[PDB]
């Protein structure tokens, strides 16, 4: 039933005794289901390090992975350019999937295309899908240039990206003049950052290649910004924002922080504001170039390096206080610019949240997971807090980087029980908040299943997920915070500190029991 | 009643040349027996259609969208002594994945009952590279039972028969499909008669027949038939005769037992010199 | 309004169309009119996208492992290829369950064979087995597994078939190798087909033999309801009310067990058409098992379709039916009371997957409102004649809509309220036009049945009138 | 100098043997070349070598786990006249899928530089069959700016030379590489000579090379050697020597032509009789 004046949806309503009845009366009868003991055993079993164990010794199985294919993030990757639309050559099916990916983690539109290859297509090569699908894109969505990535389907059957491209122009199905950087983007190889770093680095060569004669270093007197993988909004801005606010002629390669938050005025905006054909083309001639996210934007590096003579700085994402200090004065080298005593005021002000908040922080353990580049960064700033990063998880991560961040560990205290773990998925660190015990965890959504977990074994026993990173699903909005700079690093603080303190407030809300520690002050 | 087997062997050792004579000499022995091409190019079946045909699956089925809307009548012929014939679409070399093509094809003839009929044989004249699983779906499961490895007393048709060997291994121990023997196609080597059996005994088969190098077989070849068909009174024909009773008449079906490079080299140098 | 208008507006969307893609588009554009029963109609359905056009189509895989086989419960389900599919498809369809997510129920997670460049080149599948045997270890209590193939999987050509056969045997577990490589057929649809195949090749047949289970006179079952927010079961507790026994809910809060149990069933309900009509008819024609659509997408629809099921039984159901009907009526009654006037004659533009847009009709007039227009991704033309019947005759059709058109229509259509799915919502909501996901229900509760119809009139009410709608322009502008 | 070619053709005519033959000749002129062999089975470099390398690039990247932990010096060996020589690795028959193989190995040598150096000519031994884009890779934007088709008068050889010219076409128009001519690898065909001929000209292009068939190429290949290492004396031997020269002083490169299947049949009747 439903009482017209409070309904309930699904949650209250399926508690209902008539609903819980019916749904006993399924299971005893249909479902052939293990009995409550033999599930709450295997449960039981599932948290010790008996089977984490036999869970670290997997080589096959991947559970609940903390990564997407390379097409995902060749799609974001053209996203940031001004009035660009992403081709995914290759099956319909994914770019669906890339699209609704993205629209549930910025609560926006993706405009994303494909060229819908099918059987036929596969077995004959759709060099005809592409021919099409250019002249069809360009003369309905009216784009000034076309970016494109690949499927598996495609990749696995070689089809020439730039052959079909090529012979899509010459045959006049769309303009030769018409700017269609394209990329190679497995999704069986690396991960969807891997294909940013892909697409991107297509796009430098298109515009530059070529061009390459007249280009000088540093006749534009601006300093390359390259993002790479970034799903914070915030993130964006608050680089521009130190830019400008340095007075650092600057140049964000891959800018979609317009495309990612069309205002809602009754009108749609398909294309907005983004990085101009003429930016990426006037690229070389920059002072150099920064990659804000270096992990994953190797292809890019020797392409700058070799091509545009660049000598790219070795620099971590600006993460953290240390971290941020050396991004800032790096770009002060090169820019010639000094630190305005705004900037040096702001990262004054962060030291003063650190040291309001370093008592609640100061020992904590976290359990953290996402792209190589933001995680090593979180884990810097944690060390900066005072607090031990005891499980570093990052599934796409590898070698090299697992020693960076080892190295990373090695030179602070903090770091003593820490374990960077590559090629691991969200089940093993499943297991590793059961066995070794954090006191929450940051993550993607994906990690509410494992507090779901953990809390299930008992409330001591449940680790609360702290959602940063991608991607955030269920909490709206948070797509617009920044985890860059000392702004970055002041909301992640907040945001740790309060997380605790709410957890504790929780556990000392138990009236006459817990409730002699629930402090007004703290 | 009812024997699907499979022809592999190096690339253009004649497999499909000889299983459209092979055929040939089936069909005047009065056996019903369908081929069906597992070859990019449809030349699978040429001697038998005394054309090329252009009605492969996979182009059919483009034509009608989906597979699904292909319909047997419309990619399947019957040609010289009534032995029908169907050949896997394919793209063109260079582009598109002519693997799956198979895999999508003869999943096509399975389900259109095809091979349920009355067929004494059937052939699957695969193409002599098999690149991939896809060119291995004729020994799948319930496909072939036997195969039949083309080659001759060269040292690279012989690896390719050994090489071809090992895949095969992995589809005998999860089926029931056997390597009946090996067709030696001769392209007059030197000791290639002692070759070819001295590698047949090293896998454990036996050398079904060995095919004599005969002109008439291109000079019918030319004329858009099999030499039964342009003299069946040549000696190629009866060649081609007795390898048909041959394989008829095979109850030998192994699973083929691979040797090392090394292993090769050796029986190339004992059997291939003087 | 008007065809004339209507007609002139899809001649006008298709002017930036290159010839080639406006041939084929005008084909999937048509004017409602009702009696006519065909394709006749200038409505042709269930073909090829076209490239470029930025359709809102999906693949196979989604056909298989998303709608179909994902939400089986106590079964886990392999995204056998690259990371990606199982990502961007792990948990994004709500198909509710009952169980301990990770020990017996699996729906939740991603489970997949991560194929990486190795995989490809030498073919995965010796990882499959190995996988299989850590699946069986870690999650001993699995009643069953099954591959559901991505598009490497099928160019390569794995044996999958075998790989599960084997290891099946071995491990004696139930195995299912699913074909559904994303560009195998046109969008989803084929996914169906395929899955369907599947389950009756690989699971259906298993206990043909077995004849333990006690049957009765009113043992039913529900076959196309993926209780999506709770869906399924705030219609099998109408059914279950009026006296019958849902023995298997098809990919619902499903477990393989009672999927097995089905071939026992009296008699089946089929809710969507598009996704289970073909195990529907198999199950006819060999276990004799009859078949039956019908709607519970508001009142009227849902009586209707209650009295024409309680019809295909005896007395003692078809009285039992009428109390329930009678039970439920002052709830719906007094939830059209206070949510139809406020609602009444709003317009309403929809575009769904291969029911909804034609089954969600009844609901919507139920609450006074008019659904202008409507489409389907992958429907078949056997849904769009079906479809005829409930659009008011001019109304406007289209089959794989194009995004771009999609837009224009909805700029001279105007609507009140538009219904489709992620990809579209903030769209038009950018453009002012009150929108409401109808996939996902916008995560909001059950829609089927009488309680759930509460939740749908709610919603439609919530976000069309919502006051948000007004201050979309800001003072200083005109 | 650093020419670009690629060897291509029906399956087993004979481009593994030729183009190792011919690169010895070509090493004996003091030019410097290296081969990559784009076959699954590694058999494009055992004549240069005198042992069929184990050292593939895929087989040696799945050793290191991702390809990009590969180091050229682990797959790059040098053999007879200084020839370097590598082996895109591959799955065995019937598994797998070799094209992308091929893909990732040809991006491997790309990026590790290898083609960098000081080479003369750089060979791709591709397979006879190319079956997909991956086989094409060869034929891509910046890699071989030549190809050269071998084949024999034999009527399925003619018609796989034309079904690949077609392919070449997709390829030539999106960049540079073009067609420098067909090199007749001789398998005693009628008329052979004029076949190839009427063929290439046909085709637009011309008939490099008229390879003979002799045995002595056969008792090379058993001793692991090209004729030309095996005996320098050998006839065989200048014919090769011939074959280099034609191909270094070759400036004849084209868009193929491909002519229709009846226009194929026409050409068989006419230049294939008598
Ligand atoms: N015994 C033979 N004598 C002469 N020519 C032959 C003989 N067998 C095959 N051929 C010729 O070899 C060439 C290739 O045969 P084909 O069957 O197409 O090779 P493949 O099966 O491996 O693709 C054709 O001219 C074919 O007629
Ligand atoms: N001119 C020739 N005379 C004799 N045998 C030859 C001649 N050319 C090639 N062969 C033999 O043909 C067989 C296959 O050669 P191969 O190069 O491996 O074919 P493919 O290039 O097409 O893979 C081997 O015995 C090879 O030595
Ligand atoms: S778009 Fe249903 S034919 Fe299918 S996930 Fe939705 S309108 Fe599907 S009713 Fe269903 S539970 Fe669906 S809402 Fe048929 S199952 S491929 Mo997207
Ligand atoms: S239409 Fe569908 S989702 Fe696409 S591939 Fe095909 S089955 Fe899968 Fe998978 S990993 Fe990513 S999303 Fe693909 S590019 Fe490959
Ligand atoms: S090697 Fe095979 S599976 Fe791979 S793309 Fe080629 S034909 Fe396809
Ligand atoms: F056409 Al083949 F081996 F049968 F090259
Ligand atoms: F090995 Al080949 F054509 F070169 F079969
Ligand atoms: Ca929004
Ligand atoms: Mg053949
Ligand atoms: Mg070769």
């Amino acid at each position: 039933s439903q009482q017209v004046d409070k309904i309930k949806a699904s949650y209250p309503l399926f508690l209902d005794q008539d609903y819980k009845d019916m749904l006993a009366k399924k299971r005893d009868g249909f479902e052939e289901k293990y009995p409550q003991d033999k599930i709450d055993e295997v449960f039981q079993w599932t948290t010790t390090k008996e089977y984490q164990e036999l869970n670290f010794q997997r080589e096959a199985l991947t559970v609940n992975p903390a990564k997407a294919c390379q097409p995902l993030g060749a799609v974001l990757c053209a996203l940031g350019f001004e009035k660009t639309m992403p081709y995914v050559h290759g099956s319909q099916g994914c770019v669906a999937y890339f699209r609704s990916y993205f629209n549930r983690h910025f609560r926006e539109p993706v405009s994303c295309v494909s060229d819908s290859m099918t059987e036929d297509a596969a077995v004959f090569g759709g060099q005809q899908n592409m021919k099409d699908g250019l002249q069809n894109c360009k003369a309905t969505y009216k784009p000034d240039m076309i970016a494109v990535s690949t499927t598996c389907m495609a990749e696995v059957i070689g089809d020439d990206l730039n052959a079909f491209i090529n012979n899509s122009k010459k045959e006049g199905f769309i303009p030769d003049e018409f700017p269609v950087p394209f990329a190679h983007t497995p999704s069986f190889v690396g991960s969807h950052v891997t294909g940013w770093d892909n697409m991107f680095e297509g796009i430098a060569r298109y515009f530059t290649l070529k061009s390459m004669d007249d280009k000088v270093v540093g006749s534009n007197k601006k300093i390359n910004i390259v993002p790479g993988f970034e799903t914070y909004l915030g993130n964006f801005r608050v680089i521009k924002r130190m830019l400008s606010e340095m007075g650092v002629g600057y140049s964000l390669l891959s800018d979609p922080e317009e495309v990612l938050d069309t205002p809602a005025d009754g009108q749609f905006r398909m294309y907005a504001g983004g990085t101009t054909q003429e930016e990426m083309k006037d690229a070389p001639n920059a002072l150099n170039t920064v990659l804000l996210q270096p992990w994953h934007l190797e292809k890019t590096k020797k392409f700058v390096e070799g091509t545009w003579k660049h000598e790219v700085p070795k620099l971590n994402i600006p993460m953290g206080l240390d971290w941020t200090d050396e991004f800032l004065m790096k770009v002060s080298e090169i820019s010639g610019q000094p630190i305005p005593a705004s900037l040096t005021k702001e990262r004054g002000r962060l030291v003063d949240m650190m040291t309001d908040s370093h008592t609640w922080l100061h020992g904590k353990r976290f359990a953290l997971w996402g792209d190589p580049d933001f995680v090593m960064g979180l884990v810097k700033f944690l060390l900066e807090l005072g607090c031990e990063p005891v499980h570093i998880l990052c599934h796409n991560g590898n070698k090299r980087w697992k020693k960076a961040v080892d190295a990373i560990l090695a030179a602070s205290p903090y770091g003593k029980n820490a374990t960077v773990y590559i090629g691991k998925d969200l089940w093993h660190l499943r297991s590793l908040v059961f066995t070794d015990k954090p006191d929450f965890m940051i993550g993607n959504s994906y990690g509410k299943f494992i507090q779901r977990d953990t809390l299930h074994k008992g409330k001591e026993f449940e680790v609360p997920l702290i959602r940063i990173g991608f991607p955030i699903f269920d909490r709206h909005h948070l797509h617009r915070s920044t985890t860059l700079g000392y702004e970055g690093a002041m909301q992640i603080l907040t945001t740790l500190v309060n997380s605790i303190l709410e957890r504790l407030d929780e556990e000392t809300r138990g009236m006459q029991a817990t409730d002699y520690n629930h402090d007004l002050v703290r | 009643a009812m024997r699907q087997c499979a022809i592999y062997g190096k690339g253009g050792i004649g497999k499909s040349t000889t299983t459209q004579n092979l055929v040939a000499a089936l069909a005047e022995m009065g056996k019903k027996v369908m081929i069906v091409g597992c070859d990019p190019k449809a030349d699978s079946t040429r001697l038998i259609l005394h054309s090329k045909a252009q009605n492969t699956i996979m182009e059919m089925a483009a034509e009608a969208g989906t597979v699904e809307d292909l319909e047997l009548e419309d990619v399947l012929k019957a040609g010289y002594g009534g032995v029908k014939c169907v050949e896997s679409g394919g793209p063109e070399p260079g582009v598109g994945c002519a693997g799956r093509g198979v895999i999508t094809a003869i999943n096509f003839l399975e389900e259109e009952g095809a091979y349920e009929d009355d067929l004494d044989f059937v052939f699957y004249d695969v193409l002599g590279d098999v690149v991939c699983g896809g060119f291995a779906m004729p020994i799948r499961e319930n496909k072939a039972q036997e195969i039949y490895i083309v080659c001759s007393g060269e040292m690279m048709a012989m690896y390719a028969a050994n090489n071809i060997s090992k895949g095969i291994v992995k589809y005998a121990n999860s089926g029931s499909v056997r390597l009946g023997g090996l067709i030696c196609n001769s392209r007059n080597t030197d000791r290639e008669d002692e070759l070819i059996i001295a590698l047949a005994n090293k896998l454990g088969t036996q050398m079904i027949h060995f095919v004599p190098r005969d002109n008439v077989v291109q000079r019918a070849e030319i004329r858009r038939m099999t030499v039964i068909e342009y003299d069946p009174k040549a000696k190629q024909a009866d060649e081609y005769r007795a390898l048909a009773r041959k394989v008829v008449d095979n109850k030998l079906l192994v699973i083929p037992n691979p040797i090392t490079m090394d292993e090769l080299e050796e029986l190339l140098m004992e059997f291939g010199i003087m | 309004m008007s065809r004339e208008e209507v007609e002139s507006l899809i001649q006008e969307v298709l002017e930036v169309y290159p010839e080639k893609a406006r041939k084929d588009r005008n084909k999937h554009l048509a004017v409602n009119d009702p009696a006519v029963t065909q394709s006749k109609k200038c409505i042709i359905s269930n073909k090829k996208s076209q490239p470029g056009l930025m359709t809102i189509r999906g693949c196979a895989y989604a056909g298989s492992k998303g709608v179909v086989w994902g939400p089986i419960k106590d079964m886990i389900h392999i995204s056998h290829g690259p990371v990606g599919c199982g990502q961007y498809s792990r948990a994004g369809r709500r198909n509710y369950y009952i169980g301990t997510t990770g020990v017996n129920a699996f729906v939740t997670m991603n489970f997949t064979s991560d194929f990486q460049e190795k995989d490809i080149v030498f073919g995965g599948d010796k990882k499959l087995a190995k996988l299989i045997d850590e699946v069986e270890t870690l999650f001993p209590l699995n009643k069953g597994i099954s591959v559901q193939s991505e598009c490497p999987i099928g160019l390569i050509g794995d044996d999958i078939e075998s790989v599960s056969k084997v290891k099946g045997a071995e491990l004696s577990k139930t195995i299912v190798p699913v074909r559904c490589e994303g560009f195998r057929g046109v969008s989803q649809s084929l996914g169906h087909h395929i899955a369907n195949d599947a389950v009756r090749d690989w699971v259906l047949g298993k206990r043909d033999e077995d004849t333990t289970f006690a049957s009765t006179p009113y043992d039913v079952a529900i076959i196309g309801d993926y209780n999506i927010g709770g869906d399924a079961w705030s219609s099998r507790i109408l059914l279950e009310e009026m006296g019958l026994r849902c023995v298997a809910q098809w990919s619902g809060d499903g477990s393989i067990s009672e999927i097995e149990l089905t071939p026992k069933v009296k008699l089946n309900l089929v809710h969507c058409y598009r996704s289970m009509n073909y195990i529907s008819r198999h199950m006819e024609e060999k276990y004799g098992i009859p078949w039956m659509e019908y709607n519970f997408f508001g009142p009227t629809k849902t009586i209707e379709s209650l009295r024409a099921i309680a019809a295909k039984f005896d007395e003692s159901i078809q009285k039992k039916c009428e109390e329930v009907i009678a039970k439920y009526k002052p709830e719906w009654e007094a939830v059209v009371a206070k949510y139809r006037p406020r609602l009444e004659g709003k317009r309403v533009m929809l575009y769904i997957g291969g029911l909804r847009p034609r089954h969600v009709i009844g609901a919507y007039e139920d609450l006074g409102m008019e659904v202008v227009g409507t489409g389907y991704e992958f429907a078949h033309n056997d849904d769009y004649d079906r479809t005829m019947k409930e659009m008011g005759d001019s109304t406007l059709l289209y089959d794989d809509v194009t995004g771009y058109e999609f837009e224009e229509f909805v700029k001279r259509i105007k609507p009140d309220l538009i219904g489709s799915g992620i990809k579209e919502k903030f769209i038009f909501q950018k453009m002012g036009i009150p929108f409401r996901e109808m996939h996902s229900w916008d995560y909001s509760g059950p829609y089927h049945g009488f309680d759930g119809f509460a939740i749908f009139a709610r919603d439609m009410d919530m976000t069309l009138n919502n006051p948000c709608w007004k201050k979309l322009q800001a003072p200083w502008e005109a």
